[PDB]
């Protein structure tokens, strides 16, 4: 909708993040 | 700090690597073997880059739920494959991670015939998801794992690197 904006939320712009969670938290959420 | 160590790996790297990981020692007290047995697990990592509804449907998910954590385009199947990573560890000497680290060795499987022709069930997933080559180098604590969807061969420049950049 021609925002320049910009919002990052994508996994390429959150993976510093995504990184940084305890691995059990991950297992948990992609065991659904 | 790590990650930093990581992403600098990679964007000076020779090749197009897509992803890097640092997987890190860490010891667990087994009563029963009485053994303090060493364990590679998740330290840090960082992806650069370049399915079906149910599949995309399920990943969707899963990276607005750590959206609303930390704070919708799809997910590649490398993008996939480095998160699900988070998930593993590994005995040392087992598998790709654990047989680098305990033999203080350099693991290169470069091509798509590499990976599946080597009975490692990493390196067969990896393929499965994208990746031509994948490569694991031991450090002082751990061990660097490099992959990509391109096919890349024995470079010293990239043991050069790592040696550089971690103890």
């Amino acid at each position: 909708f021609q925002k320049f904006l910009d919002r990052r939320r994508s996994f390429r712009d959150i993976q510093g993040a995504i990184s940084k969670i305890d691995p059990e938290i991950i297992k948990s959420l992609l065991a659904s | 700090t790590l990650q930093q160590r990581l992403q600098a790996l990679i964007e000076s790297a020779g090749e197009n690597w897509t992803y890097a990981i640092f997987w890190q020692i860490s010891h667990d007290f087994d009563s029963s073997t009485g053994d303090n047995t060493v364990i590679l697990g998740w330290g840090d990592g960082y992806y650069k880059g370049e399915t079906n509804t149910a599949e995309q449907e399920h990943r969707k998910r899963v990276i607005r739920e750590l959206n609303s954590l930390i704070s919708d385009e799809e997910v590649t199947d490398t993008e996939w494959f480095f998160l699900v990573s988070m998930t593993q560890s590994f005995v040392n000497g087992v598998g790709l991670p654990g047989e680098s680290f305990l033999n203080s060795r350099v693991i290169w499987l470069s091509g798509s015939g590499a990976l599946t022709g080597s009975g490692c069930e990493r390196a067969g997933q990896g393929q499965i998801y994208g990746l031509k080559t994948m490569v694991c180098i031991a450090t002082q604590n751990g061990v660097v794992e490099l992959g990509s969807s391109e096919v890349i061969s024995q470079s010293s420049d990239l043991m050069h690197k790592v040696n550089n950049l971690f103890n």
